[PDB]
């Protein structure tokens, strides 16, 4: 998955 | 006889002078005013630094006739080692009077040994301590004293204006310029002294420090005098090189000095420095040619760099031309930075080393003869403080050591450059023997040098006005202007400063001089002074007198923009060099001069312009020109509004638009051009023109000069870059005319009917108007279009050659020397997928063809007209050179075509058509005309890295690879601490310098250079040195460069001794395949080198010589292996369709289709079946690579540990990049995994690999909670500050999540903790709005520690 806004909440 | 005084006369003063000394008692003018000297008994002498005291027996007299005496001064010390005989000269012409010391004898030397060795008891300096040549006394009416010194700052005023009281008390005063005031007469001292001293702000030395006036006060009786005395002058000075060698080397020039007595000069009944100044101009130096700087309307650099040739000589004179038509012929001065060598900061310091790729001495000869037609001045950036290995000059005692005796290290970028030992370069007569090169090359065609970096002491930790005298005279010399770099260098002789015409630059302390002396005394003469610039305030908030504002367009920084280069020489330029065709005769009412600033006594008038700024110029034809402010309120909106009027009528009115681009005016003129663009005589009567310029655009009325006022009609033209167009007719009335002008549109006013200027497109080019410069005519009137297609000049900036559909432009080729050989390039940026072509004809039959697809490679060359931020089309720019070599035939018939062969609507591009002697042979070809073989030692490069192109490792960039030259021992491995050669055979070879760790292409082949057939094989083989394993490189790709489709072999270790590389490489189905170096993730290994030596090692470098690329047998096979083979690779993918990208199966299927069409044509050969089988092998062993891939990507997520080692030996890429961008090693740290991670980052992954969002491996341990992950990757080499696409640091998001053991690690490994994010917001205010106040109180606490 796209994990640049898993990481951010 | 027994009288102790003689008296010299003029008609218009009579002198008294003393027969004991060489003093003068007073000046009497014919109107009976008096003006003092030195009124008491002072005979001082000073040599090396002792003073002595002359007798009656140590001064002989003589009276040569009434303008001239002779004094013979015997000056002795036997203690301090000096006896000496002294000659002075004074002698007496109008209001001048002068004091030479005309001979200098040392009775204890026999002179300056041979090479200029030591001369023991040398007379280093000599002066008259408080001679007082001329005075004033606090008992004259309005004594006064009006000094400057340098200041580049535009807060902080140069000068000093005072009364001259009884409190008054100097001694030995220094000033550049000096006047003093009283009972009607005024005086300033002129003397060549090359003495340094005060200055008011300077960031350099290089002369800026140039003081030559000593004020001194003493007791006259009951008045306090101040006296005006030269500084001390230099004769045989003695000076140290960089490794203690002493030298003694003889005198600039012998002393001189000088006064001019004025009365009411400019007749405004005030006797002020005014008055003193206009007299000084009659005595002063002028720095050689200043008298053309008015006629210097349109300056600009013209730029080459590192071997591409970006602007050849005969190309600079197509633009001089350009130029002349839009400025309807003003003068021009072209800065050419990188004429020689390489290009710009290549070859330093062999000034006699003109580039052969620009065309040499002859096609800058031709450039400078040709281009002097149209008024342009040329000259060459040179540089005396930094070499490099590969110059001629470059030797031990060329080199700058430090105290410790290593090299005193330069700026590393093509190369390493290193310190020149600028006293041994004077000394030794090595220098001026370079300068000599350079004349024996350029004869008298060239007008100045540029002088750059000249005290920012790099040669020495001096540069003093001495050194930068003696710099000028060798300059000067050869029929040279000097100009140099820093704004505050060089007062003495220097026309021009970069960092002054230029405002950009520097910031507010560090521009031109900011004086009001030195502005009213030479503003005519220099273009060093400070123009508008309003964000700099003080001297920069709309000077009156303007100043000069350089832009460029020929690849200076990037600079490329005609249109706004055009509009800025009428905003600030055109006005400027108006002002200086007259000199300053009165300036009163300066506002930036105040009572706090020691300007109390400065020139006042509330009687004039309201009190506010005003400045009146004339020229010695009695032309006046008055200057005047609005307001000396910076408040008021009319601070910034300016007056210009010539002989009383307005010709100029309004705002300027804002010299630093802030804010546009409202600004109209209508200027009175009267002068030729050569040596500024007036035109003849008819011949006479006005310049229109009306900054918002509109309808203005003005009256015309004397002149014309009986004119019943005028003729307007608009300036365009094809010269004199939209001819009006506009009436005039009672001497007015109304003109209605576009906004920023320049227009020429003429009383009758003017003729076009003759401009001959591209001459010595051996084709007319080869950049398309001539407009849509040329298409006409010089190239012949046919074909059913269309052919355009397109372009408002860098016009081009646009093609459309089936079409070709050709031109026959002139002065060619038959029989010899000849490259013919030209740049071509193809958008359509039909063929491109440039093609040489003779009596019809094709002597050289070329073709290019769709262009694979964006143009990254920043110096280049058309690089990828040019906007060729769609935001990007393709251009790249495309050659054919031919033998010019005996018949002296070759034509030149350019075509587009497809029928489409796709656009293709062509400019610069380039016909050079070129000796190159290295390309054998097949019968189908298909290539058989190229080979390449660079030997013979008509410019550039040919075959290859230069890539986007650095963006659009002054690119760090270059052709290296060969110097020996210098540029070989064990000189100093450099362990790499430059050049492997040969004398040239490709120079890669430190592009390490970029992941990305450095440079690459293209299909127009060397065309690899599809389904053909290739060897390919060159020799090599690297400086590290695995820091480059071989990549093998296939059409426009994308991460992850391009085959990787890194290159091992070769630093000394030359490695060897070679490959196989099958063609692509789409004819577009290519090979190239690829800078990887890998370190570099320094070796334990430190500072200068981790560059000037080699460690970082690669350089490639000896490459050879050959068609090759392949194992021949039938249509039934072809076909068997196509069943065999369905097998293994068509399966797979799922597991592949939209765009990755439509590459599968496109090579499978195309290979199929080779395998069932009717007609096929063996060869098509070895084409269709070689291709399908070819796309075997890249699905199979591009599974393990994505195999690895699955591996490092779900973490199986073990299929990650062998995936990596088999062949996966460690750096393999999915859909986001995301790396094994950002899937790794996001689901922590240790080991994983270690052995990726041994085996070569990018620890800083940035996915879509920017987002590093680090900032995703940071943000989920691995501080095992974390210690490894800061150990590798993460960057701890490294921002994401919102400005989150990995320390903003630890703080934002909520992990206190994450904060302190970051912060103890370097964490910026107050790093702003694109919210504005710390890594502190992001724990405040989460409710993390544990977190917050240790930000606190790192904030203010
Ligand atoms: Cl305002
Ligand atoms: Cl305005
Ligand atoms: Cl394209
Ligand atoms: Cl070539
Ligand atoms: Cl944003
Ligand atoms: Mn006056
Ligand atoms: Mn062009
Ligand atoms: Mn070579
Ligand atoms: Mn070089």
């Amino acid at each position: 998955p796209f994990l640049a806004l898993l990481a951010a909440x | 006889s027994m009288v102790a005084c003689e008296t010299l006369k003029t008609k218009k003063m009579e002198v008294q002078i003393k027969k004991n000394f060489p003093s003068v008692l007073q000046y009497t003018m014919t109107d009976g005013k008096v003006m003092y000297g030195q009124s008491k008994d002072v005979r001082t002498v000073e040599i090396n630094g002792t003073n002595i005291e002359l007798g009656d027996d140590d001064v002989t007299f003589k009276k040569v006739s009434d303008t001239e005496a002779t004094y013979t001064l015997k000056v002795k010390d036997e203690a301090k080692k000096i006896d000496a005989v002294i000659t002075v000269q004074i002698t007496v012409k109008a209001n001048q009077l002068h004091l030479n010391v005309t001979k200098i004898k040392n009775n204890l030397s026999e002179g300056i040994p041979e090479g200029n060795g030591v001369e023991e008891n040398a007379i280093q300096t000599l002066s008259f301590p408080n001679q007082s040549l001329v005075s004033v006394r606090s008992s004259q009416e309005n004594a006064q004293f009006t000094g400057a010194r340098m200041s580049s700052n535009t807060q902080k005023p140069g000068d000093t204006n005072f009364a001259v009281t009884e409190d008054t008390n100097v001694t030995d005063s220094d000033y550049t310029y000096g006047f003093i005031s009283g009972a009607g007469l005024s005086a300033g001292l002129w003397s060549n002294s090359e003495h340094d001293g005060t200055y008011v702000a300077a960031p350099v030395r290089g002369g800026s420090q140039n003081t030559r006036v000593y004020a001194t006060t003493q007791q006259t009786g009951d008045a306090t005098s101040l006296g005006l005395a030269s500084a001390p002058w230099y004769y045989h000075r003695t000076v140290t090189d960089s490794k203690g060698k002493k030298y003694t080397v003889a005198e600039t020039a012998l002393p001189q000095m000088a006064v001019a007595i004025a009365g009411d000069e400019n007749e405004d009944g005030a006797v002020n420095w005014q008055d003193g100044a206009i007299a000084y101009r009659d005595i002063m130096n002028n720095p050689y040619k200043s008298e053309e700087v008015p006629e210097l309307v349109a300056w600009r650099i013209a730029m080459n760099f590192g071997s591409q040739a970006q602007n050849p000589f005969l190309t600079t004179l197509d633009n001089v031309k350009k130029v002349a038509l839009n400025t309807d012929g003003l003068g021009q001065s072209v800065l050419l930075k990188g004429y020689g060598n390489e290009g710009h900061d290549s070859g330093h310091p062999d000034y006699g080393d003109i580039g052969q790729r620009l065309g040499g001495a002859d096609d800058m000869n031709t450039m400078m003869e040709e281009g002097s037609k149209y008024g342009a001045r040329f000259g060459v950036h040179v540089n005396a403080s930094e070499m490099y290995p590969e110059a001629k000059a470059f030797s031990e005692d060329m080199v700058r050591r430090n105290s410790a005796g290593g090299l005193s290290y330069g700026w590393n970028w093509l190369d390493q450059g290193v310190g020149i030992d600028g006293i041994y370069d004077l000394a030794s007569g090595s220098r001026v023997s370079r300068f000599a090169d350079l004349s024996k090359e350029v004869g008298d065609n060239m007008d100045f040098i540029y002088l750059d970096v000249w005290g920012n002491l790099t040669s020495s930790g001096s540069e003093d006005s001495w050194e930068t005298r003696k710099m000028s005279k060798m300059i000067n010399d050869n029929g040279w202007r000097m100009t140099t770099e820093w704004g505050s260098g060089n007062e003495y002789d220097s026309t021009f400063q970069h960092w002054a015409a230029d405002l950009t630059y520097g910031g507010y302390t560090s521009k031109g001089e900011n004086s009001e002396v030195m502005r009213f005394l030479r503003n005519h003469q220099k273009d060093s002074w400070v123009g508008d610039y309003p964000q700099y305030g003080g001297a920069a908030n709309a000077p009156l007198l303007g100043g000069y504002n350089m832009k460029d367009f020929e690849g200076w920084q990037g600079r490329n923009d005609y249109a706004a280069y055009i509009k800025n020489l009428y905003t600030h330029d055109v006005s400027t060099k108006f002002i200086q065709h007259f000199k300053v005769t009165r300036w009163v009412n300066n506002p930036l001069l105040t009572a706090d600033n020691g300007n109390a006594a400065a020139v006042s008038d509330p009687n004039t312009n309201n009190g506010n700024e005003q400045i009146t110029l004339k020229d010695s034809n009695g032309n006046v020109v008055v200057v005047s402010r609005g307001s000396n309120d910076t408040s008021s909106a009319a601070y910034r509004q300016r007056t210009i009027t010539f002989n009383g009528v307005k010709v100029a009115s309004g705002v300027v638009s804002a010299g630093d681009g802030s804010a546009t005016g409202d600004e109209s003129y209508l200027l009175p051009w009267m002068w030729d663009s050569f040596t500024g005589k007036l035109v003849k009567d008819s011949e006479q023109k006005l310049y229109h310029w009306n900054t918002k655009g509109g309808t203005t009325t003005w009256t015309l000069p004397d002149s014309w006022k009986n004119l019943s009609s005028v003729k307007v033209y608009q300036l365009t870059d094809q010269g004199k167009t939209n001819e009006q007719t506009v009436a005039v009335s009672g001497g007015k005319v109304t003109l209605t002008a576009d906004a920023e549109t320049p227009y020429v006013v003429y009383k009758g009917e003017a003729k076009q200027i003759q401009v001959n497109w591209s001459e010595g080019m051996h084709v007319v108007d080869a950049g398309f410069n001539g407009g849509s005519n040329t298409l006409t009137d010089n190239w012949t279009v046919s074909g059913s297609g269309k052919a355009e000049v397109e372009g408002d900036n860098n016009a081009m050659l646009r093609l459309t559909g089936k079409v070709d432009v050709s031109q026959r080729l002139t002065d060619l020397k038959a029989g010899q050989k000849y490259a013919l390039y030209v740049g071509v940026d193809n958008r359509s997928t039909g063929d491109a072509s440039v093609t040489v004809t003779s009596g019809g039959k094709v002597l050289a063809t070329n073709s290019t697809g769709k262009s694979i490679a964006k143009n990254y060359i920043k110096a280049y007209g058309h690089n990828t931020n040019s906007n060729t089309e769609n935001g990007s720019s393709y251009f790249q050179n495309m050659y054919v070599f031919f033998t010019a035939p005996e018949n002296g018939d070759a034509t030149v075509t350019l075509s587009h062969k497809s029928t489409d609507g796709a656009h293709t591009y062509f400019d610069d058509v380039r016909i050079v002697e070129n000796q190159y042979s290295g390309i054998t070809y097949e019968k189908d005309g298909t290539l058989k073989s190229l080979t390449n030692g660079f030997e013979n490069n008509a410019q550039g890295i040919w075959p290859f192109v230069v890539s986007g490792s650095e963006g659009v960039e002054d690119n760090r690879i270059h052709l290296s030259e060969l110097h020996a021992p210098f540029t070989r491995a064990g000189w100093d601490v450099k362990k790499m050669d430059d050049v492997l055979d040969g004398t040239w070879s490709v120079k890669v310098n430190g592009l390490t760790q970029k992941g990305t292409l450095v440079y690459q082949t293209i299909p127009q250079n060397v065309k690899f057939e599809a389904g053909a094989k290739y060897k390919v083989s060159f020799d090599y040195q690297s400086g590290s394993d695995d820091i480059y490189a071989i990549a093998v790709g296939q059409g426009e460069y994308s991460a992850g489709s391009v085959k990787l072999t890194n290159l091992k270790k070769a630093l000394g001794e030359t490695g060897k590389a070679e490959f196989e490489l099958t063609g692509g189905v789409n004819g577009d395949s290519w090979f190239g170096i690829y800078s990887t993730a890998t370190a570099p290994d320094l070796q334990g080198s430190t500072g200068n030596a981790q560059d000037f090692g080699g460690y970082k470098d690669f350089v490639l010589d000896n490459l050879k690329i050959e068609r090759i047998e392949s194992q021949t096979r039938t249509k039934a292996e072809a076909q068997d083979k196509v069943k065999e690779i369905r097998g293994k993918y068509d399966s797979k369709r799922a597991e592949l990208s939209d765009a990755a199966w439509q590459q599968y299927q496109d090579t499978l289709v195309k290979a199929r069409v080779l395998i069932n044509k009717n007609g096929a050969t063996a060869e098509d079946f070895t084409k269709a089988y070689d291709i399908l092998v070819a796309l075997d062993e890249y699905m199979k690579l591009k599974d393990l891939d994505r195999k690895l990507l699955e591996a490092a997520w779900v973490g199986h540990d073990d299929e990650v080692r062998i995936l990596m030996a088999n062949g996966a890429d460690v750096n393999a990049r999915d859909m986001y961008g995301q790396t094994p090693l950002h899937l790794a740290a996001f689901r922590g995994h240790l080991e994983i991670v270690e052995v990726l980052l041994k085996t070569g992954a990018d620890v800083n690999a940035q996915d879509v969002t920017g987002t590093t491996p680090l900032h995703l341990a940071a943000a989920v909670g691995h501080l095992d992950i974390v210690e490894v990757l800061l150990k590798a080499g993460a960057d701890v500050n490294a921002q994401d696409w919102h400005g989150e640091t990995p320390l903003h998001l630890a703080a934002h999540r909520g992990h206190l053991e994450f904060v302190e690690v970051l912060l103890k490994h370097g964490a910026d903790v107050n790093a702003q994010d694109c919210f504005g917001k710390t890594p502190f205010d992001l724990a405040i709005d989460n409710g993390n106040e544990d977190i917050a109180e240790v930000l606190q606490k790192a904030a203010k520690l």
